[PDB]
């Protein structure tokens, strides 16, 4: 119950109307008790008296009473249900943000500890879980201890015995009840929060791979293991159903031995007298009624070991410490980019081999570079350095003779335009795809940079209002290359790092890019990773790699008259 | 909204329920019991009341009341256990009914339709609306049944003892239905706008969690917090519009039973002391008579305010409804499921006359296609970026569907049995994924059970062995969130030992070898080549000056196939294919 702490701290905010909330509630519960108490005793007071002590019988005020406890609770548990639950998704709001935007900063390595399909359940399943904590455990369990002191102090005027009789059982259910359903349901609370986030993680898994396992036939299998886990967790939902009927029998037994209880031992005699009379059913429908403020008193802690679970999983995703961490000064974004790299090695987590290996290199302002290499030999890995996606081990990296890692985020952001070897299609608006490089393009800049790029036909009918990705439209592989060509285009930095952009296009449409590339960026340091020994000539230095080093390093016409590896890719 | 729509959700809500028909039927019945024993048990306190304040009897002399009524209890506390059992198995088995519905669907629907809603957004439709059906089948469904049988049978224990008392409960009643449907009318929309915010919220959620290289790429952690916030603000709005609706038919049934409480104990009150004198049947009005009214008047208000609460949980099931429902009835790739399947196992023809190819939104993907493949024979399609060649292998994946004529062997694709068709089809695609655990897992897709040295075959001609000795755990180190483990590279050439591992009659290949060098290019094309000779093979591909041994070129240009013929014909005959290779 400590992993709650942090979350009790958030009635700081909304302080007032979660309070609010909880006065209202025991004053429902008050006028609750109180209308059903009242009339007990009214009528039977009212019997006793009969029609000789009408006139001694003050019958009004009893009439006020009932009457005024009538309108007491049924306003006091409509407001009481409105400000409570106005506050706690308010918090669960703030909670929900606060939750994404941890996501970000972690997102190269920190977020490849988790699944998709999981943190999708953590952000809006898991956080939602929550409003059990701010719903229906506090205000339950602090009204259900004042509702009960009060009817005990209340009913020890009339007589101590009986008070401390009706008291004790309301009190010892209160206090040794809801302890025994929260040990009962904690095992089975944690198998629902985690088969809930399994099923998920299984059901998107799937749902995203059904191109690749429907062809190979894997689509039953996989369904198999998802219908699976939704068996356990159909099962854990059934286990706490069980629970919840055998707490309500309980409450049932034990609210009738109450009632059992103040009719055998009221009748013997209330505050010293041999016949109660009317005080009879003072008692007796007390009993009948004081148990209605310990109906939600037992599920408080029963949902609890799911509450707890879940608030394990969103505080372990908000105590990750980014890997990667950025200067607060502000620095000014240089026009002209040079950078200098020095024996950097780089290993990557839970690895024993280096991805890269001493990989040292000198690229002047305005410089276009171009890498090639095997598969795997780091050529993608010695890109996302350059961003600061990792820190380097044992090397250093500058921009402008200054250390990379000196750079405010904004400014490290505003240097460095990337075309990444895999390029995600948002499930945004085509405009929204293409403002988060450059938000304050218009749409004429945004039309003109698709017609550069090839995209002109994208523009037809919605054209930047239709919708793309997920729900939308699916560009093909070559649209999707220059879509990302597009964006890189509308940011502008001075250091641009193009990681195989022309892929997958064309010949001719290949050949549109790199004149487009070739204009586009003059005066800018260009880093570009090419598969394709085409246009080299243009390049002031070729870089060869293998298995993260630079095995020879110097212009196309030098590369070819010493035959290296790089004349081996060329005619081979 | 629309009623009309609303009136169609809940006739297939109320179709799901057959299956427990039988669980639902008991639950009436014991919610019946707990009627008959609430008026047993009121019938006891008020005898025993009655004869200790009025007749001052001993208690030892009350010994048979006592003893019925703690056995009153007893059965009541077992009917409330019973009861809640039973409505629970009801509801699960109808809630586990419609996700298999929902997920046999998802499977037919293929990849093409999968597209219609963001992945996020079809958890939110499999798991938070069908989970959220569970109250209409479990509370809702027994409840119109106790809400007239046990308040009516409250009403007729009262009768015999004071006419009177039991208006007052029924004078308050016929309010309680026209108050329940007019805050209610509103609440199967708001529900279907919850959750409408809530898919919007899961599916932008993940999509950006997908993205989020490219967000951090370009610094878009403000812009994105604030693009969370909209969509968790409108959840938020949209989860109090449902809770208000809620809360004020509860508040108002409260006000109802409040009032008769209070007016059954204002009208006994006076009656026994004699301020009015009417509602006896000519007797003194007993005290036993005037508790058993109080204790029942809040039982005869139970049902009501039990309906009235399970009333919005119908209106949270039909608002659920109305996305699966829509879900349930757009059209498939084709029409009607295919069952006729293709015997041989040799390598199949392909003739296509007029073929068009659509999206599921019905724009069409490739224009007028005439082609025809025949057996054992390799085809080779090359053109523009955006010509729609990436479309044919889709459709005769049978992912897309198609208007015009597309026989494999004879058949026609839309006849065939698409689970038998597929054993028949071997594909490397673009940007191709890997949805196992681990490399040996994603390899042996096609079958799990495949030998050591089928195995290592596979990851030998796909020149996937060159870099396992790079993973920690070799062929079992696991590939991560979309491959993340791997290079680009790598799980490309993971995604060719997946399609050599199996014989087909009908093999495609996307970009087989895209993000590979010159050399690894080389050797991954030599399995390649080998494997495209064994069965009928349609292989898109860039690269031009490789092929020449290939039986057939298509070049298509705007969704259409304008050149056919091989290399040597088309190289030198001038048209767009000479415009390609000179390049
Ligand atoms: N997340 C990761 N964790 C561990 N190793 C990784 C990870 N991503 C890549 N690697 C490994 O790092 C090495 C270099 O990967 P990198 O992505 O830099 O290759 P690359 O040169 O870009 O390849 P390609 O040309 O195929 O795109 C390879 O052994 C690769 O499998
Ligand atoms: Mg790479």
């Amino acid at each position: 119950m400590r992993a709650l702490l942090p979350y009790l701290a958030l009635y700081k905010r909304h302080k007032w109307m979660l309070s609010l909330g909880i006065v209202l509630a025991i004053v429902t519960l008050l006028a609750s008790i109180g209308l059903l108490t009242l009339s007990g005793w009214f009528l039977s007071a009212s019997a006793v008296a009969g029609v000789a002590g009408l006139y001694s019988f003050n019958y009004m005020l009893p009439a006020a009473g009932v009457r005024g406890a009538a309108i007491t609770r049924t306003a006091g548990r409509y407001f009481e249900r409105l400000v409570s639950h106005d506050a706690t998704f308010r918090v669960l709001q703030h909670l929900r943000i606060y939750t994404f935007s941890k996501l970000l900063p972690l997102s190269p390595a920190g977020l490849a500890r988790y699944r998709q399909g999981e943190l999708l359940n953590r952000v809006v399943a898991d956080v939602d879980t929550l409003d059990h904590l701010y719903l229906r455990v506090i205000s339950p369990l602090v009204g259900a201890f004042v509702v009960i002191m009060v009817v005990t102090i209340g009913l020890s005027f009339l007589d101590f015995t009986l008070a401390f009789t009706l008291g004790g059982i309301m009190l010892l259910t209160l206090f040794l009840m809801p302890p025994l359903f929260y040990r009962a349901g904690k095992s089975t609370g944690q198998n629902l929060t985690h088969l809930r986030g399994q099923y998920r993680q299984q059901l998107t898994a799937w749902l995203q791979g059904q191109a690749e396992l429907t062809i190979f036939g894997a689509s039953d299998r996989y369904r198999t293991q998802l219908e699976n886990t939704e068996i356990q967790w159909l099962e854990a939902q059934r286990r706490q159903s069980e629970l919840t009927a055998l707490s309500q029998a309980i409450m049932l037994l034990i609210g009738a031995l109450a009632v059992i209880l103040m009719l055998w031992m009221a009748s013997g005699g209330v505050g010293g007298n041999a016949q109660p009379g009317a005080l009879i059913a003072l008692f007796v429908f007390c009993a009948l009624a004081a148990f209605e403020a310990l109906a939600p008193v037992t599920g408080a802690f029963q949902h609890l070991g799911q509450v707890i679970a879940s608030a394990v999983r969103i505080s372990d995703l908000t105590d990750q410490k980014p890997e990667v961490t950025f200067p607060d000064t502000q620095t000014r974004v240089a026009d002209r980019v040079s950078l200098t790299l020095r024996d950097v090695q780089f290993t990557y987590p839970e690895q024993s081999q280096q991805a890269l290996k001493g990989i040292s290199l000198q690229v002047n302002a305005g410089e276009h570079i171009a890498i090639l290499g095997r598969t795997g030999c780091g050529k993608s890995t010695l890109l996302q350095q350059l961003t600061r996606a990792w820190d380097p081990q044992q090397g250093e990296i500058l921009l402008n003779d200054s250390p990379i890692a000196s750079l405010n985020e904004a400014a490290l952001r505003q240097t460095i335009s990337v075309v990444p070897q895999r390029v995600h299609l948002f499930s945004a608006t085509l405009r929204d795809n293409l403002l988060l490089a450059s938000p304050g393009s218009s749409d004429e800049a945004l039309s003109e940079i698709l017609r550069r790029v090839g995209l002109e036909k994208l523009l037809e009918d919605a054209g930047l209002n239709s919708w793309l990705g997920e729900g939308g439209r699916q560009l093909s592989g070559g649209e999707l290359r220059r879509l990302a060509i597009a964006r890189a285009l509308l940011h502008d930095a001075p250091l641009v790092l193009l990681d195989q952009p022309t892929e997958g296009l064309d010949a001719t449409t290949e050949s549109q890019i790199l004149e487009l590339l070739a204009e586009m960026m003059r005066e800018k340091t260009v880093l570009m990773v090419t598969h394709r020994l085409r246009g080299l000539s243009r390049f002031q230095q070729i870089i060869v790699m293998d298995n993260g080093q630079i095995i020879e390093q110097g212009t196309h016409a030098e590369l070819l008259a010493r035959q290296g590896r790089y004349y081996q890719f060329k005619q081979g | 909204m629309n009623k009309s729509r609303q009136k169609e959700l809940t006739r297939w809500l109320k179709q799901q329920s057959v299956i427990s028909q039988r669980w639902l039927n008991i639950s009436r019945l014991l919610g019946f019991v707990s009627g008959i024993l609430i008026i047993a048990q009121a019938w006891f306190m008020a005898r025993i009341l009655q004869h200790m304040i009025m007749e001052n009897i001993p208690r030892e002399a009350l010994l048979l009341p006592f003893t019925l009524l703690v056995l009153t209890f007893v059965l009541r506390a077992w009917v409330v256990w019973l009861r809640e059992r039973v409505g629970y198995h009801a509801g699960q088995h109808i809630r586990f009914a419609i996700r298999r519905q929902v997920l046999d669907r998802l499977q037919q629907a293929g990849p093409a339709w999968i597209q219609g809603k963001p992945a996020g957004s079809w958890a939110t439709l499999v798991l938070e609306q069908i989970d959220d059906m569970h109250d209409y089948y479990a509370r809702y469904l027994p409840q119109m049944a106790l809400a007239v049988s046990v308040p009516l049978l409250i009403v007729v224990a009262i009768f015999p003892s004071n006419w009177a008392a039991a208006l007052i409960l029924l004078g308050t009643a016929p309010l309680i239905p026209l108050f329940m449907a007019l805050v209610g009318m509103g609440a199967a929309d708001a529900n279907r706008r919850n959750f409408l915010a809530l898919a919007r919220l899961s599916g932008h959620f993940l999509d950006r969690l997908r993205g989020m290289e490219t967000l951090r790429i370009f610094g878009r952690g403000e812009a994105e917090i604030e693009s969370i916030r909209s969509a968790s603000e409108d959840f938020r709005q949209r989860t109090m519009e449902v809770l208000r609706l809620a809360f004020l038919s509860s508040g108002i049934l409260e006000f109802f039973t409040s009032l008769s409480i209070a007016l059954v104990a204002v009208y006994f009150g006076f009656s026994y002391l004699g301020e009015l004198d009417f509602g006896h049947y000519d007797t003194g009005v007993t005290l036993a008579a005037g508790f058993l009214a109080l204790i029942l008047a809040p039982e005869f208000f139970q049902p009501l305010r039990d309906l009235g609460t399970f009333y919005h949980a119908k209106a949270q099931a039909v608002g659920a409804a109305d996305s699966l429902k829509t879900f349930m009835e757009t059209p498939l790739a084709h029409p009607q499921r295919g069952e006729a399947e293709l015997a041989s196992t040799d390598p199949v023809t392909i003739e296509a006359e007029e073929l068009f190819i659509t999206s599921p939104e019905g724009k069409t993907l490739a224009g007028p296609l005439n082609f025809t493949l025949p057996a054992g024979q390799r085809a080779v399609l090359v053109g523009r970026s955006g010509s729609g060649k990436s479309s044919l292998l889709n459709a005769l994946s049978g992912f897309l569907s198609y208007q015009g004529s597309l026989r494999i062997n004879g058949i026609e694709l839309r006849d065939l049995s698409p689970e038998s068709w597929r054993k028949h089809l071997s594909w490397v695609g673009q940007n191709p994924q890997l949805p196992a655990a681990t490399l040996r897992d994603n390899v042996l897709l096609a079958r799990p059970d495949a030998s050591e040295q089928e195995l290592q075959a596979a990851l030998d001609n796909a020149w996937v062995s060159e870099f396992l000795p790079l993973l920690p755990q070799g062929v079992d180190t696991p590939v991560g969130d979309q491959a993340a483990r791997l290079s680009v590279g790598q799980a490309q050439r993971v995604a060719v030992a997946r399609a050599l591992l199996n014989p087909c009659s009908l093999l495609l290949l996307d970009e087989p070898a895209a993000s590979l060098d010159a050399h690894s290019e080389q050797r991954v094309m030599e399995a390649l080549n080998a494997a495209s000779l064994r069965q009928t093979t349609l292989m898109v591909t860039h690269q031009l000056e490789d092929l020449a041994d290939w039986d057939v070129i298509w070049v298509m240009q705007d969704g259409r196939i304008i050149e056919q013929g091989r290399y040597a014909e088309l190289s030198v005959a001038g048209g767009p294919f000479a415009t390609l290779l000179a390049h």
